[PDB]
RNA sequence: GCAGUCAAGCGUUCAUAGCGACAUUGCUUUUUGAUUCUUCGAUGUCGGCUCUUCCUAUCAUACCGAAGCAGAAUUCGGUAA
RNA sequence: AGAACUGGCGAUGCGGGAUGAACCGAACGUAGAGUUAAGGUGCCGGAAUACACGCUCAUCAGACACCACAAAAGGUGUUAGUUCAUCUAGACAGCCGGACGGUGGCCAUGGAAGUCGGAAUCCGCUAAGGAGUGUGUAACAACUCACCGGCCGAAUGAACUA
């Protein structure tokens, strides 16, 4: 019906900047800084204090109004990864032929390799990406860990790794094989 | 049916000999002249009485003002109104400065959503909402609270030459 | 049905505002459900203990403004979490079985009311010896 | 071979999913429509079929 | 910087007591106050001064001038010439760069032709010292 | 000729994996009819051969989603001429 | 294919429907000036990229009588609306506290205390707390939820209509 104000909040934690100009966010904090364009969408920023800034949708129909939380959500990931920030765990699940997940790199790449994946005398890789770390757990069996400041580009990474061991031409009830996410929290306050 | 104007009409039947000084009756009507006003008052006092005009007379014919015509006002509508497939009644409210005001936003409201040409609704009643949080339609209620104020994004100059020798902002 | 059990309340309360001359306001934040059913027996003998959604009774005293109308000063203290303790036996006995007992790690005392007036539960817990002092610093005034 | 908890985890991503009876769509295990504008976003949707 | 910086828009708001340049007909140039907000499209706008009579108006037809005064919502016409005069409104709007190019775009739009001939002659005598100015530094 | 909607039944159990009765909405113009507008100062017809291009309601091939998909095989469907 | 009344085409150009016998407008000597009809006015194209309130976003939008087609059936797209129910005696959502006594209830048996399971579903104290919604234990524990409340302050749920 057009809601003439709708708008909501961002809690700034202590010891974070963000700072925003022609939709152009820059979030900084311990783990260092993110930025991201949100010119797609006309919403109005305003800082109140330096631990709070509203995001508001002037005049907006219904589906305008739902971008406004996007926004916030976004903009907090942005601010809890650049201080608690991301980590995904996955977790080899085969039922004959261990997954082999190694990485490798050519011209300073880093890849993440898969072998073996049901036999297969194929190898998988799937490039690793800027600012997101690769861990192996050393008491977990099959693990793989995925850290950084970004869900963004923490979640695809994982998700690009679990969709590149997808199974073809078998029923996938009974063919379980893959790199499936396990977890998902935050680098920081506890795991 | 246009710039509306208000009427109260007040009509009768023709006097027998046996019923002389027969029962007057009224409506109040919106229509844009006095012709279609008249034509309006049959159209609805058939549907009610069982009288056609050949056979009655219009007494009076007379605006009705708005008393307060530059109050802003929040105004209660009821209207039955006929779609593709059935017909139908209905409640909006409309704030704005008269009745004749309202009416007018109140027949292209509802050709906007619902299609509905001027022929096919009845207005029913239409009230002003004394008290406010008696309005019960969000987008009204939406502009009643206090210290109301808003911008006006994206100011849109239209020009008067076709070129310009600057690129335009939006700025208000 | 959910009518009928609010209006049981509004009669049960107003029955206590009645009969009992004197009024505690308890607050009850956190306290087990098990605190609150000793404080029961242990207070079995006179006193009664009435617990209650707070917008039930700020309306119910409020529509018994007719009769009993200096209930109408209890309502700045139907805040939070609280709950109502009736009695007719003296002042402290009850608010120390109140205070004291079954507490661990005890409901609060936040408000007293008798005869349309208002105890702080501090002016409750007297000392005795500034009621002593004071008729004995008046005979040395006077001296 | 393949403990339980594996097991389970493969599923939420290979069974624990709903199918739209129109298009196939392999849909969210608690969707009441199907994502898919060909069908017409249907509200027929059924469980994906378990395993023996 | 260590700051959070967040510049937002400044825009003049349509609220009881803006004050709007009307921009067609009738009352077209004159100054009124907003004294009640119909809806997002529509306000009560009142002109005591300037003789614009109070009125229901598209706010389309109007612009938002940056000024601002205390006025209580849905005041009688009496009130606001009260109100509107107590503040000094045309006062202010007369010292704004965009109530004076007004000003000056009438002014010129008068001369006669003797009076374009002078400025042209007086802008030549003022060119001839602006240019040795723009040539000894 | 081809496709739907409803869902009683088939389907060990289970309407809808794959089907689908009573009914019902449609589409097509390579069937056959109905029509008789055009051409009777006329110029054959069928089939094949040869060759090009187009349709898609897809048989194969590419990638997929389903299954009463363990595997193999198949089957239903999508993007697809 | 075939009748009724009337108006047409045929016999008839003109303006509009791009086009076109039959629609709409209007019927015609040779011309000037004005005004209109039906139909139009972004550009082709003469004429407001006029004013006003809504509506709509289509990886197959839609765009004007005759007319150059679309239907049943569906859609948590989005708009307005209806009925029923909840709610200022404070709901709904969200955060937060309590979640107790008979009592490890009866069978059963290595053990089963609310949660393998058969069988019942009672009471007390309550503002409220199931002879138990799940997690969990060898069995207890511990945690959860229903149930009541603290805060908040005006809306909420369900079915439909076009
Ligand atoms: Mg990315
Ligand atoms: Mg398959
Ligand atoms: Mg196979
Ligand atoms: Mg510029
Ligand atoms: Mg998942
Ligand atoms: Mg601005
Ligand atoms: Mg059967
Ligand atoms: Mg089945
Ligand atoms: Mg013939
Ligand atoms: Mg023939
Ligand atoms: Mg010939
Ligand atoms: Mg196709
Ligand atoms: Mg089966
Ligand atoms: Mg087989
Ligand atoms: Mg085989
Ligand atoms: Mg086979
Ligand atoms: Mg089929
Ligand atoms: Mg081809
Ligand atoms: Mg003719
Ligand atoms: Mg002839
Ligand atoms: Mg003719
Ligand atoms: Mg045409
Ligand atoms: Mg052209
Ligand atoms: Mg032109
Ligand atoms: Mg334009
Ligand atoms: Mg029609
Ligand atoms: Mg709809
Ligand atoms: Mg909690
Ligand atoms: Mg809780
Ligand atoms: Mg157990
Ligand atoms: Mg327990
Ligand atoms: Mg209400
Ligand atoms: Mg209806
Ligand atoms: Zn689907």
């Amino acid at each position: 019906m057009k809601y003439i104000q709708t708008e909501q909040q961002i809690e700034v934690p202590e010891g974070v900047t963000v700072s925003i100009k022609s939709r152009i966010v820059k979030v900084v904090g311990p783990r260092g800084t993110l930025t991201k364009n949100l010119k797609h969408i006309d919403v109005t920023f305003t800082k109140v204090n330096n631990q709070l800034i509203k995001v508001a949708v002037h005049n907006g129909g219904r589906k305008h109004v739902a971008a406004l939380r996007t926004v916030k959500s976004l903009v907090d990931n942005m601010i809890t990864g650049v201080t608690k920030g991301y980590k995904y765990k996955m977790r080899y699940v085969y039922a004959h032929f261990p997954i082999n997940v190694n990485i490798v790199e050519k011209d300073g790449a880093k890849f993440i390799e898969v072998r073996n994946f049901l036999g297969d005398k194929k190898i998988r890789n799937v490039p690793v990406r800027d600012g997101v770390t690769i861990e192996f757990s050393t008491n977990v069996k099959d693990e793989i860990v995925l850290s950084g400041n970004s869900v963004e580009d923490v979640s695809q990474n994982a998700a690009d790794l679990q969709q590149i061991c997808r199974v073809r031409n078998k029923d996938i009830r009974k063919f379980l094989d893959g790199i499936y996410v396990s977890h998902k929290g935050f680098i920081t306050e506890d795991l | 049916m246009a710039h509306f104007k208000e009427y109260q009409v007040i009509g009768r039947r023709l006097p027998t000999e046996s019923v002389p000084e027969p029962k007057l009756f009224r409506m109040r009507i919106f229509a844009s002249n006095e012709v279609i006003a008249k034509s309006r008052y049959w159209y609805f006092l058939q549907k009610l009485h069982k009288v056609k005009k050949a056979s009655g007379e219009i007494v009076s014919i007379n605006q009705i003002n708005e008393a307060h015509p530059t109050k802003v006002k929040n105004f209660g509508v009821w209207v039955r109104y006929d779609s593709r497939s059935g017909t139908h009644n209905m409640y909006k409210e409309i704030r704005d400065v008269s009745r004749v005001a309202a009416v007018e936003t109140l027949y292209q409201d509802m050709a906007a959503r619902h299609r509905a040409r001027f022929r096919s609704i009845h207005i029913l009643k239409v009230a002003e909402i004394e008290k406010t949080a008696d309005v019960k339609r969000q987008y009204v209620k939406q502009f009643l609270t206090k210290d109301l104020k808003f911008p006006l994004p994206h100011r849109v100059q239209k020009s008067t030459k076709t070129f310009s020798y600057k690129r335009p902002s939006t700025f208000y | 049905g959910i009518r009928e059990k609010k209006a049981e309340y509004f009669a049960k309360l107003r029955e206590y505002l009645e009969e009992y001359k004197s009024l505690f306001v308890v607050g009850v934040d956190n306290v087990s459900s098990q605190q609150m059913h000793e404080v029961r027996k242990e207070l079995r003998g006179r006193a009664v203990v009435l617990m209650g959604k707070n917008t039930m009774v700020r309306r119910a005293i409020r529509g018994f403004l007719s009769d009993l109308p200096d209930f109408e000063k209890l309502l700045p203290f139907v805040k939070g979490n609280v709950g109502f303790v009736f009695t007719n036996e003296p002042l402290t006995e009850i608010k120390n079985v109140i205070v004291s007992n079954r507490v661990a790690a005890g409901l609060t005392v936040v408000q007293v009311y008798d005869n349309g007036q208002v105890f702080p539960s501090s002016i409750l817990d007297i000392t005795d010896e500034e009621l002593v002092s004071h008729f004995v610093s008046a005979v040395s005034t006077i001296a | 071979i393949i403990e339980p908890s594996l097991k389970a985890l493969a599923s939420k991503y290979n069974c624990d999913k709903s199918v739209c009876r129109k298009c196939y769509a392999r849909l969210p295990p608690r969707a009441t429509n199907c994502r898919k504008r060909k069908c017409g976003h249907t509200n027929q949707l059924r469980p994906k079929k378990k395993l023996k | 910087s260590t700051d959070s910086i967040v510049k937002a828009s400044n825009w003049r708001l349509v609220e009881v007591g803006r004050v709007v340049l009307i921009k067609k007909g009738q009352s077209a140039g004159k100054l009124a106050a907003i004294v009640e907000i119909i809806d997002q499209k529509k306000v009560l706008i009142d002109g005591p001064k300037a003789g614009v009579p109070r009125q229901a108006i598209n706010l389309g037809q109007v612009v938002l001038t940056p000024l601002t005064f205390a006025l209580p919502r849905g005041a009688r016409t009496a009130t606001v010439s009260k109100k509107w005069a107590a503040a000094a409104v045309c006062e202010k709007w007369a010292a704004s760069s965009w109530a004076k190019k007004i000003a000056q775009r009438e002014r010129r739009a008068a001369l006669t032709d003797f009076e374009r001939f002078q400025v042209m002659v007086l802008r030549k005598q003022k060119r001839y010292t602006v240019k040795k100015a723009l040539a000894k530094a």
